[PDB]
């Protein structure tokens, strides 16, 4: 084996929480981002921007 | 090349089960040879040491 | 974030998800966003319940019935998508049209 | 070789049946159970199995005859007096006595120097010389005749030793 | 083939590391000039065939082998007595083998000598190269058992003299004979006689290992309840540590000599206390020390009551607790056994200092208060992270009151709460609750509370706020409904 | 000088003995060591003054009090023993 | 042990014999626990070690 | 019966694309492998193990220096060397080669891009020995290996492919079963030919842009990407191609995938195409890309990136003139 | 770099049979 | 020994799967009584009214099974006859009335007067008049409700448990019209004997059924198996008390003979009749006998109100050993 | 200590004190570093905790988990900015490095 | 219907005071050594429960068990208790042996009284 200690699984004895997996989840999983279509008041993005 | 250069200069192989101290003293086998080294350390620390 | 990096190994490095335990962090995963659905010419979202995971007590017959009922909705949704795509490009995409009759 | 979902999965190759591990697992499997080993427990609150008689009976029931039938045959590393002395000073002499996979070796470094074979053997020689001085001063019993020692023996005393029993130099002197 | 025993060697690859320094120093041209030859075709190999045919003789018991026995008996009867040979016919072969080993010398093959130093060195080099890791371990074991005694007793002058004998060169032997220092200091056979005692001690240690290991291994694997390591060591005279190390080494060599990965749980199981003590990780150039006491507290010899408390605790305590004892009866499933003892064992043993049958606390859930906004706001409280909240203020956060403040039986717990990324409200687990206090790094491997003495010395003896608290807990649905409550009087059934 | 220097180098300690061995690979630990911390730099002179017997780098500083001031005085045998401590360049009984 | 020497009260604090003379004088003046306990009439360990029945040995005899 | 055990998986090559595979397997094993790490240089193997251990694995690791120990320890082997000659040395030619010495049921997989006949011989002799061999050429950079995004084109028994999917999905995202016994090698051959052709096309296109007087390379790439024709090779080489054309004296950078790598890969195609009797020359544009890459290699620029073709298109044409 | 202990092997080049009387064989 | 995850296998099957490991030996049975009662009732719900021949017909009709797919009876997919609402869709009225007592006990943190739950039970009865008349003053109903009480203090003498349960039995046997009951004393005695059986079960007794027969109430030999009835001291509801005593006798026999929780529950259901009550009694006894770690985790996940009910059981189990009011 | 401080007298020695002040300073004031008994409760509930108010923790065989001290190089200050340390207010500040080791 | 006493300030220091993970142990021990208990069936069942729960039992537990068997004269239960004490090498007390002898004598098992007054 790589380590001098043929008795130890990890030669450097890392903290058992170094190896603990990190799960993850996205905000998309919780809520989506819908897009509100242009209206007659602000038909396009330039009109939106000039109104803002 | 960066990974090739960045070698393990930091960590050392762990302590075997019945290994001795860096001063050579041990418990349950080396008795009355073990020395107390709490009086060599600085009197005060500006922040609690991990121990 | 490997501890072999001398900037990550330093005691005051923030490239960690903890403190006082170890240095750095082994391989971990994080999910980014890809807000480019709308870059596509035709983007649609299909709402269907999960089918690949069996409920705690379900029996194989019901677990298969769920697949069948989801197959029906997938079939109808794909037919609608192909019709609208035919109107979009203008060509013929339901070349087979052997399944919709049944 | 099939999981719950029904697809195939990797199965580790079987270990050689002639291996000591395979024999150990097989012996644990088909041998007798633990609760059938003894019918009654020791006389005084204690489980049977301390005495060498109970130990040997249990081993026979388990299907193995002990090489150590009595307490006198098992060795005792407390009696040895020279090996501990040499071990304490410079290091283990039976390096590779606790080796595995070719690691955990306690032999001297191959680079001839202040930590190498010449110095280590010189210091072991000094310790054995100290013990031989003890033998000469009479604190310790005289050692028996050895093959290495027998290999010199004036080149003529070997014949006397061979014609006699001659286990000890005292025996040769009596001869 | 399938056997590949020592007669027909497994073919090896080229570019393999050479076992000896002169062969690390081989010129590559000469390496290439080397020819691939069987083992017996070597001059030293062929002579060893001449030597080992007697080892075949002692078993293969053929008519030809009996005839060879007769011839060797006749030759050995040159001894004047002859009766010793007669009785030793079963082992006259070893006499011839010893004499043959003695009569071996190095010179020119074409001359009267069997093989030269170069051929012997080549045979050694390639014999070593032809050894697996098991073979190399066995060779090193042989070295330990045989050469270390003689080598330790022998002087460097003696070793150089033996090197000269091996080289068998008359000119260098003559130079050494000329050298005065080489002549005088060789003859110390009385001193050399210590070599047999040294060999006997090394061999008795190896014998302890290889012969007394399997027996106590079988006993401890069969009934660790009957023969645990402490009883085993006491009744066999060996050390507690030596017995445990023998068991660990035997299991790990059984795993390594096969191609099965070892179970790393075994050192942890046999050295739980030592595993917690001595198994830290370390960094470069820091020279770590050892801590003798867990804490600074008054000794128990200073008071009669502290002395009695320690004596009672020791009697209620184990002396060596194993994976089979009562404190581990909560590992009722094999998966629990494996997960507890395999990895995160440090975590599990550190979750609580004292020894109990739980290693943790059960979790539970809380109800979410009604959101009058409704589905407009039911999406809230669902996030990507677990949100942990711990209570503070007066009456909370005191280290001295830690065990009472996170006790499930206390009306005034610290009320930790975890919101999961799916909006679920749950209580905290014992480790999460314990992470909000000061660190406490120690363990007690021998006190097991259920075996405390009782009925001899330990014989324990014995405002409306409690009523108000019971009222608080009590359900209050009756407020909406001595006019005692009765079951409904059924009307439809009349 | 480090703060743990005295614990490291206290006479008779494991670390001090290891240092003495690494400073002179073939001392006799029972008698070949030095009590003090002072680094007198006469190790070259010691090795020069120093067959196959232990070397004491502190020999010129050592004084073994001669036992046996009196007793039997055999004529046929000397008053000295083989395997006896080598004197210094100045020491006298 | 620990030792500290003040020489600023001497005529020549730079002299070499002062430190050795002072250390040896202090060691001469130092008394052992065995001698102290023998002179007082009691065991030596009772003056060094914290064992609770030693409280009886500091009281007088009654 | 057998004993519950963790399957032994070994990694042989550890080149630029070999050590990332071992790192991914070590990180994602979760104590189920007891991974083996073979290397000719035991210093190299021990370095890989030490770096992986300090970075933090989830499995035990065993270092190996010779093929016999790998054979006897491993249940599954993955081999990713540099050249087909090294692949042959390890798999068939060496005295203690794996396939020549394979145990009953053992599984061997090769990611090195080797010749179709080499894969055929490897699989045939593995089947004779009783083991199983999958030829699994891979595509993707070491960055893609670190990210776990590699293509594998596995050819072999569907049973063994299905059994080994869990190990492939630890370092390879897109895993396909192309068939059996060389199908993956054929797919990789076709992919390499296509890559060469598209790289030559992109280099010529960006040279056209420079000649016609377009300096907005990013905008050109955007137009092409949104338009009817655009290749991943063009998207990859576009910035470097412009940077290299605009200052013609600039020497190309060195990359893991190089002109010599493409040439070695396409040599197997040159060997495996049929119609030798008709001198096998039906592919003009492929021939032209081969010509330009050969000129780039002969120019001493064989170790550089595939984008170097810009400076050597005309050199290849001059060589064609010399015919 | 861990040493491979080649001095073990170098110590076998001597003619230990001359003194041990078949030292390379099984223990009697 | 950990296999390769070619699929995303879940780390833990149920929320409380790992939480049940952190319970003391006695607490495991303390919780198991309640959890197994809930699981048995939820398994029996779908076939509550089915007769023995009809459950046999269901088993025969559902004849497609894989290696260990499932037994058709435990959570049968058969369409029930009576449409219900709320919890009655998954549990019987008896368990509806059981769960309110569990909640009151959990919040009470130990023994308590019956008035804390009188009104909850009365509101349930007003809400479901048909089930109230069908199951009130029934021996099976009362005993099924009352098996809970011992978990307040697993080891208390039979006298203490019976005096404690006298109040609950009083209220559960009192008529709404104050007209009459068959035999209040006979119902109390038959309930007390089986309640002692359950107490023995979570007492880790060697032979709970035999010892509970020995200490049973006088004249209650019929509830016990004929084998153990050889030694027992001599002496409104729609169903007859003799029918209830018989039904309890078969349920207790199957509980005695059960080799495991699922097998015992399936055996209890196969008899038909008052299946919810039968399976609840068998599940309570088996959960008290063998710990909660033996309850099928998939069944615990299938039961509708497991997420509140297991929390209530955990609270009761860890509060039963130090009531604040004592 | 003055306004906000609970300390009432110097740590070890003080000027002579009289009457109730001497009684309090000598015996009755809270001494929180005492290793044998903690501060003493009022009269009716000191008696019933008398046999809980000795020593510190009943186990005198505590196996020290956690990190080992570093004896070379010896650091003077361990002060680093931390994000999730809720005990930093206490982790700061000079403290005496005197303990069992 | 509750532990006789369970909480802070009722259990010996050396055990760590009140550990809530052993409340069942403390309640079981108090019921085992309940001096007012007079149900010998309850005594046998409680001994079996303690045996399963692994709580160490002294000679006083067996003494209480035997004391509960005299008024009804369950001499056979008393003899089984003595047999178990012989098996576990727990030496009975004078009072426990006297309780066994009283049960047997009042049961008229003169043979068993003779046998018991020969072992001790």
């Amino acid at each position: 084996t790589y380590g001098p200690h043929k008795s130890y699984k990890y030669t450097y004895m890392p903290d058992p929480r170094k190896l603990a997996p990190i799960e993850t989840t996205q905000r998309s999983e919780i809520v989506p981002q819908s897009i509100r279509p242009p209206t007659s008041y602000v038909p396009n993005h330039e009109t939106f921007l000039e109104r803002a | 090349k960066v990974d090739s250069f960045h070698a393990n200069t930091q960590y050392q192989h762990a302590w075997p089960l019945l290994s001795h101290d860096d001063l050579g003293n041990s418990d349950q086998s080396n008795n009355t040879k073990n020395i107390m080294y709490s009086m060599y350390m600085p009197k005060r620390n500006k922040g609690t040491a991990p121990w | 974030w490997s501890p072999r990096d001398p900037s990550i190994f330093h005691e005051t490095s923030t490239r960690k998800f903890q403190d006082h335990l170890y240095e750095g962090e082994p391989l971990f995963m994080q999910l980014r966003q890809c807000p480019w659905r709308t870059q596509a010419k035709v983007s649609e979202r299909w709402e269907m319940d999960e089918v690949a995971i069996r409920y705690p007590v379900e029996r194989h017959s019901a677990h298969e019935l769920r697949f069948v009922q989801a197959r029906e909705q997938l079939l109808q949704r794909s037919f609608d998508l192909l019709t609208k795509l035919e109107k979009h490009y203008g060509e013929r995409l339901l070349l087979d049209r052997a399944l919709l009759e049944e | 070789d099939v999981d719950a979902e029904g697809n195939s999965i990797l199965e580790p190759l079987a270990v050689s049946p002639t291996s000591t591990l395979a024999w150990w697992e097989k012996w644990k499997r088909e041998t007798v159970s633990k609760h059938e080993l003894f019918t009654e427990e020791g006389a005084d609150g204690t489980p049977k199995g301390e005495t060498f008689e109970e130990k040997n009976e249990a081993l026979r029931m388990m299907g193995i005859t002990s090489s150590f039938q009595t307490k006198d045959l098992v060795p005792q590393p407390d009696r040895q007096k020279l090996l501990p002395l040499i071990r304490r000073e410079e290091g283990e002499i039976a390096g590779s006595l606790w080796a595995m996979d070719g690691g955990e070796l306690s032999y001297p470094k191959d680079g001839g120097g202040p930590q190498g074979w010449g110095v280590r053997l010189w210091r072991e020689r000094q310790l054995v010389k100290r013990e031989y001085q003890k033998v000469l001063d009479g604190y310790r019993p005289v050692p028996q005749l050895s093959t290495l020692g027998n290999s010199v023996r004036t080149a003529g005393d070997q014949l006397d030793i061979e014609r006699s029993g001659a286990q000890t130099p005292g025996e040769l002197s009596d001869y | 083939a399938p056997q590949w025993d020592l007669w027909q060697s497994r073919p090896r690859s080229e570019d393999m590391d050479e076992a000896l320094q002169p062969f690390m120093d081989m010129p590559k041209s000469l390496k290439d000039r080397r020819y691939d030859i069987p083992w017996w075709a070597n001059p030293f190999g062929a002579w060893y065939l001449q030597n080992i045919l007697s080892l075949e003789l002692l078993k293969l018991k053929s008519k030809t082998n009996a005839e060879k026995i007769a011839t060797y008996r006749s030759y050995m009867r040159s001894l004047a007595s002859g009766k010793d040979n007669t009785m030793s016919d079963d082992d006259v072969i070893r006499n011839i083998i010893k004499e043959r080993w003695k009569t071996l010398e190095f010179g020119d093959r074409n001359a009267g000598y069997p093989c030269t130093f170069g051929d012997y060195i080549q045979f050694l080099n390639e014999w070593f190269k032809s050894l697996d890791e098991e073979g190399m371990q066995r060779l090193r074991e042989h070295f330990d058992r045989r050469i270390r005694p003689l080598l330790a007793v022998m002087s460097p002058v003696d070793i150089l003299w033996l090197e000269a004998l091996t080289q068998n060169s008359p000119h260098n032997k003559e130079q050494l004979q000329r050298k005065i220092a080489f002549q005088t200091s060789l003859g110390t056979p009385e001193f050399f006689d210590m070599s047999k005692r040294l060999r006997y001690e090394i061999n008795e240690d190896y014998k302890v290992r290889d012969e007394l290991g399997p027996e106590l291994f079988a006993l401890w694997s069969k009934a660790p309840e009957r023969w645990p390591p402490e009883r085993l060591s006491k009744m066999y005279g060996l050390d507690f540590t030596l017995v445990r190390k023998i068991l660990v080494w035997h299991h790990f060599k059984a795993c390594y000599d096969a191609c099965v990965e070892p179970d790393w749980s075994l050192p942890k199981r046999l050295f739980a206390l030592e595993w917690i003590r001595d198994v830290r990780a370390r960094k470069h150039g820091l020279f770590y020390g050892k801590m003798r006491f867990a804490e600074q507290k008054i000794t128990f010899y200073s008071d009669r009551f502290l002395f009695r408390d320690l004596v009672n605790r020791r009697e209620a305590s184990y002396a060596n607790v194993w994976e089979m004892d009562d404190p581990y009866r909560f590992l009722q499933t094999e998966q629990d056994y494996e997960d507890y003892w395999g990895d995160n064992y440090d975590v599990y043993r550190r979750m609580f200092p004292e020894m109990i049958g739980r290693t943790g606390e059960p979790v539970q859930q809380y109800g979410q208060m009604p959101i009058w906004a409704g589905p407009h706001r039911q999406h809230a409280n669902k996030s990507e992270h677990n949100w942990m909240f711990a209570e503070i203020g007066v009456n909370v956060g005191h280290e001295a009151l830690k065990k009472l403040e996170l006790d499930p039986t206390n009306e005034k717990r610290r009320r930790f709460v975890i919101r999961q990324p799916d909006g679920t409200l749950r209580s905290a687990k014992m480790s999460e609750m314990r992470a909000w206090y000061w660190k406490e790094e120690w363990a007690d491997f021998r006190f097991w509370a259920p075996q405390m003495e009782w009925g001899i010395e330990n014989t324990p003896s014995q405002a409306d706020f409690r009523k108000q608290r019971r009222i608080q807990s009590r359900p209050v649905k009756w407020f909406y409904e001595e006019r005692e409550v009765r079951w409904p009087d059924v009307i439809n059934a009349a | 000088v480090p703060r743990i220097y005295y614990a490291w180098m206290r006479p008779g300690s494991f670390t001090r003995r290891r240092f003495e061995k690494m400073r002179n690979p073939f001392v006799d630990l029972e008698t070949g060591t030095s009590l003090y911390f002072r680094d007198t730099r006469d190790s070259a002179e010691a090795i020069a003054h120093a067959m196959d017997n232990a070397i004491d780098l502190y020999n010129e500083y050592r004084i073994v009090p001669d036992l046996y001031p009196e007793g039997f005085q055999w004529k046929h045998k000397l008053n000295t023993e083989y395997n006896q401590w080598r004197s210094n360049t100045w020491l006298t009984p | 042990a620990g030792c500290r020497i003040n020489l600023k009260a001497t005529n020549n604090p730079k002299s070499p014999t002062h430190t050795v003379e002072g250390v040896f004088e202090a060691v001469k003046a130092l008394r052992s626990v065995s001698e102290i306990a023998a002179s007082r009439g009691k065991v030596p360990h009772s003056l060094i070690y914290n064992i609770y029945p030693y409280l009886e040995e500091i009281r007088r005899r009654k | 019966s057998a004993i519950k055990r963790s399957l032994n998986v070994g990694v042989v090559g550890m080149g630029n694309m070999g050590v990332p595979i071992a790192r991914n397997l070590g990180f994602k094993a979760r104590s189920a492998m007891y991974l083996q790490i073979h290397s000719r240089a035991l210093s190299k193997a021990k370095r890989v193990c030490d770096d992986l251990s300090v970075d933090g694995a989830t499995c035990a690791m065993r270092i190996h220096d010779r093929y016999s120990t790998m054979t006897k320890w491993c249940d599954v082997i993955v081999l990713a060397l540099a050249d087909v000659k090294a692949s042959r040395h390890a798999l068939l030619e060496d005295n203690e080669s794996l396939i020549m010495n394979a145990r009953k049921g053992q599984i061997i997989v090769d990611h090195t891009t080797v010749d179709a006949e080499t894969s055929r011989e490897c699989a045939h002799e593995a089947a004779r020995r009783g083991a199983y061999f999958l030829d699994a050429p891979m595509s993707g950079s070491p960055r893609a290996c670190f990210n776990g995004q590699l293509l594998l084109m596995v050819g072999g028994d569907a049973e063994t492919f299905q059994k080994m999917l869990p190990i492939f999905h630890m370092y390879a995202d897109n895993v396909f079963h192309m068939g059996e016994s060389g199908s993956g090698t054929a797919a990789k051959m076709i992919s390499q030919a296509l890559v060469a052709s598209h790289n030559a096309a992109a280099a010529e296109a960006l040279s056209m842009a420079h000649a016609l007087g377009i300096e907005d390379q990013s905008k050109l790439v955007q137009v092409l990407d949104a338009s009817w024709g655009s290749s991943t090779m063009l998207r990859r080489n576009a910035p470097l191609l412009q940077d290299l054309i605009r200052n013609p004296d600039k020497t190309p950078p060195t990359s893991a995938v190089s002109v010599d790598r493409l040439l070695s890969d396409l040599a197997h195609l040159d060997a495996s195409l049929p119609k030798r009797g008709g001198e096998d020359e039906p592919f003009p544009v492929f021939d032209a890309a081969l010509r330009s890459l050969a000129a780039a290699s002969d120019a001493g620029m064989g170790d550089r990136d595939l984008a170097s073709v810009v400076h050597y298109i005309e050199a290849g044409e001059a060589e064609l003139r010399n015919r | 770099e861990a040493e491979k202990h080649h001095d073990l092997h170098m110590f076998y080049t001597l003619a230990w049979w001359k003194l041990g009387e078949g030292i390379f064989g099984v223990d009697e | 020994v950990a296999k390769l995850q070619h699929n995303p296998a879940p780390t833990t099957l149920n929320f409380y799967e790992k939480s049940f490991q952190q319970l003391s030996d006695v607490q495991q049975r303390q919780t198991g009584l309640l959890i197994g009662a809930a699981v048995g009732d939820a398994a029996a719900r779908a076939l509550d009214g089915y007769t023995a021949e009809e459950v046999a017909a269901v088993a025969a009709e559902s004849g497609s099974l894989q290696d260990e797919d499932e037994d058709p009876v435990v959570f049968a997919s058969v369409t029930p006859r009576e449409h219900k609402s709320g919890l009655l869709r998954h549990h019987s009225y008896t368990f509806y009335l059981f769960s309110q007592l569990l909640r009151v006990m959990a919040t009470s943190r130990g023994d308590f007067p019956v008035q804390y739950v009188k009104n909850e039970w009365v509101a349930t009865a007003r809400a479901h008049p048909d089930c109230f008349v069908r199951e009130h003053a029934s021996l099976l109903h009362v005993l099924c409700i009352t098996m809970q009480l011992p978990v307040i203090y697993p080891w208390a003498d039979d006298s203490t448990l019976r005096e404690y349960a006298s109040d609950f039995l009083e209220f559960l046997t009192e008529t709404p019209a104050e007209r009459a009951v068959a035999s209040r004393e006979d119902v109390y005695a038959y309930t007390n004997s089986v309640l002692g059986v359950a107490l023995r079960c979570l007492q880790s007794n060697p032979d709970p059924y035999r010892n509970a027969a020995f200490m049973a109430a006088p004249g209650t030999a019929h509830v016990f198996p004929d084998d153990l009835a050889l030694y027992c001291p001599p002496a409104f509801p729609a169903r007859l008390l003799e029918s209830d005593v018989r039904v309890v006798r078969e349920c207790l026999v199957v509980a005695r003979g059960a080799a495991s929780f699922a097998e015992g529950i399936k055996a209890a259901i196969h008899l038909g009749g008052p299946v919810c009550q039968r399976s609840l009694i068998v599940g309570a006894l088996l959960g008290a006998r063998m710990g909660v770690r033996r309850i099928p985790i998939s069944w615990l996940s299938a039961t509708y109100d497991h997420v509140p009910l297991v929390t209530l059981a955990l609270q009761v189990a860890q509060w039963s050993w130090n009531p604040p009011h004592h | 200590g003055g306004p906000g401080s609970p300390v009432r007298g110097p740590g070890y020695y003080a000027p002579p004190m009289e009457g109730e002040h001497q009684r309090g300073y000598t015996a009755e004031w809270r001494d929180l570093r005492n290793p044998m008994r903690p501060p003493e409760f009022p009269t009716p509930w000191e008696r019933k905790y008398r046999q809980y108010a000795r020593g510190q923790h009943p186990s005198y065989d505590m196996v020290y988990a956690g990190p080992m001290p570093e004896i070379f190089p010896m650091r003077r200050d361990f002060r680093k900015p931390t994000r999730w340390d809720f005990h930093d207010i206490e982790k700061q500040g000079k403290y005496r490095t005197s303990g069992p080791y | 219907m509750h532990p006789r006493l369970s909480g802070q300030g009722v259990f010996p220091r050396y055990g760590g005071g009140w550990m809530h993970q052993f409340g069942h142990v403390y309640a079981l021990q108090q019921e085992l050594l309940n001096a007012e208990a007079n149900n010998w069936f309850r005594a046998m069942e409680l001994w079996h429960t303690a045996r399963h729960e692994g709580v160490a039992m002294n000679v006083s537990h067996y003494t209480n068990i035997l004391r509960q068997c005299v008024p009804p004269t369950a001499w056979e239960a008393s003899l089984m208790v003595l047999k178990q004490m012989r098996r576990e090498n727990i030496r009975p007390d004078v009072v426990g042996v006297g309780c066994a002898l009283a049960a047997c004598a009042d049961a008229n098992r003169s043979e068993e009284v003779e046998k018991v007054f020969s072992c001790f």
